[PDB]
């Protein structure tokens, strides 16, 4: 069958302000089939209390999910999204960049 | 609410 | 304004791991308001928007019964599809369905929708006239001939023209402003130097609803389409959306570029600059 590779965006719910509580988002979209693994990473370590949206899909039938966790950004702490999918030969890791 | 008619493909 | 109600069904077979999984989500406009998951501990329709939590337990019980019957229907459809394509019982497959209704500000039907995809591709869909079918291939034509001989498009037409519109009308009543009001984007431009003679101008739109929006960069009033980088509109997680558009500009020429922002919540489009 025709499989589609996930697109990934990593970003915050509100503009990132060091010290203020916020939400870390990882939006995975455009993928098929629906099985997927998404981890949020804090300094390379998996974050434990991560929720996600209900499986939905776009007009082109491709799936999307939002994974999110509360977080309070700092200046040196690093955050990333790591995705596994049948289309990917290795986990795809997208680093959070507060300017994007 | 979801529809309550059903159709086999 | 205009409004829509849509249900999105996903069924996924799991060979040798049990019966297929069935998931549903319901939407008004861009606002998700119900869900159902057959893999939950006690599968039951559940609220996902504030204005639907008012419904009594009979609402949730009735809809749960319907989803369970739908999930069993999809199982049979998946078994038929596997035969149509000469596939094995050992392969996992996906049936997706979407249906619903668009209404104008007068509340009456504008367009009905009723479509299916199998393994990620279009399979069969009801046409806009709600009387004819478009099949994607020869297997979907087996389905098409079945549904014509049984005249089932007349049934679909009646649900879309009738019950669909009445549920939408009632959900719009419960929701009040949470469904009627557009939230305009909060907008700003950031500036990221690359090197001598180049910097990135990024035009941001945040916290907007509904999701439809247009961001464009212009140089001296002329569009920069082949050079603008867009990101897909993305959810903020609080039922609003985000998007940005970026362009690389000659350093010192930042004030030649304008960003234009169109959205339902803005009577007039916005024009933004780095200054």
């Amino acid at each position: 069958m025709i499989q589609r590779t996930p697109k990934i965006q990593v970003y915050s719910r509100h503009p990132a302000e060091n010290g203020k509580s916020n939400f870390l988002n990882c939006y995975v979209s455009g993928f098929h089939p629906s099985d997927i693994e998404v981890d949020l990473l804090k300094n390379g370590e998996r974050i434990e209390k991560v929720e996600h949206s209900d499986l939905s899909f776009s007009k082109d039938w491709s799936f999307y999910l939002l994974y999110y966790t509360e977080f309070t950004p700092t200046e040196k702490d690093e955050y990333a999204c790591r995705v596994n999918h049948v289309t990917l030969s290795q986990p795809k890791i997208v680093k959070w960049d507060r300017d994007m | 609410s979801p529809r309550w008619y059903f159709y086999y493909l | 304004g205009s409004h829509s109600m849509r249900y999105f069904y996903t069924s996924v077979s799991r060979p040798g791991r049990g019966e297929p999984r069935f998931i549903s989500v319901g939407y008004v406009d861009d606002t998700q308001f119900v869900r159902f998951d057959s893999d939950a501990a006690s599968p039951r329709e559940e609220p996902r928007a504030p204005w639907i939590e008012q419904e009594g337990p009979e609402y949730w019980d009735r809809n749960t019964q319907i989803y369970k019957a739908q999930a069993q229907t999809d199982r049979e459809s998946l078994r038929n599809l596997r035969g149509y394509y000469n596939q094995s019982e050992a392969g996992s497959h996906t049936l997706q369905s979407m249906y619903g209704c668009d209404v104008g500000p007068d509340g009456r039907l504008l367009r009905g929708h009723d479509q299916y995809a199998y393994d990620g591709k279009d399979y069969i869909a009801l046409n806009e006239d709600l009387r004819s079918w478009t099949a994607a291939d020869t297997a979907a034509q087996i389905t098409q001939r079945k549904w014509e001989a049984a005249r089932e498009a007349e049934q679909r037409r009646a649900y879309l023209e009738g019950e669909c519109v009445e549920w939408l009308r009632r959900y719009l009543e419960n929701g009040k402003d949470k469904l009627e009001r557009a939230d305009p984007p909060k907008t700003h431009v950031t500036h990221h130097p690359i090197s001598d003679h180049e910097a990135t101008l990024r035009c941001w739109a945040l916290g907007f609803y509904p999701a439809e929006i247009t961001l464009t960069w212009q140089r001296d009033g002329e569009d920069q389409t082949q050079d603008t980088e867009l990101v897909e509109t993305r959810p903020a997680g609080d039922r609003t959306f985000q998007k940005w558009a970026a362009v690389v500009v000659p350093s010192g020429e930042e004030q030649r570029y304008t960003c234009h922002v169109q959205h339902e919540g803005l009577p007039k489009p916005l024009t933004l600059r780095w200054e």
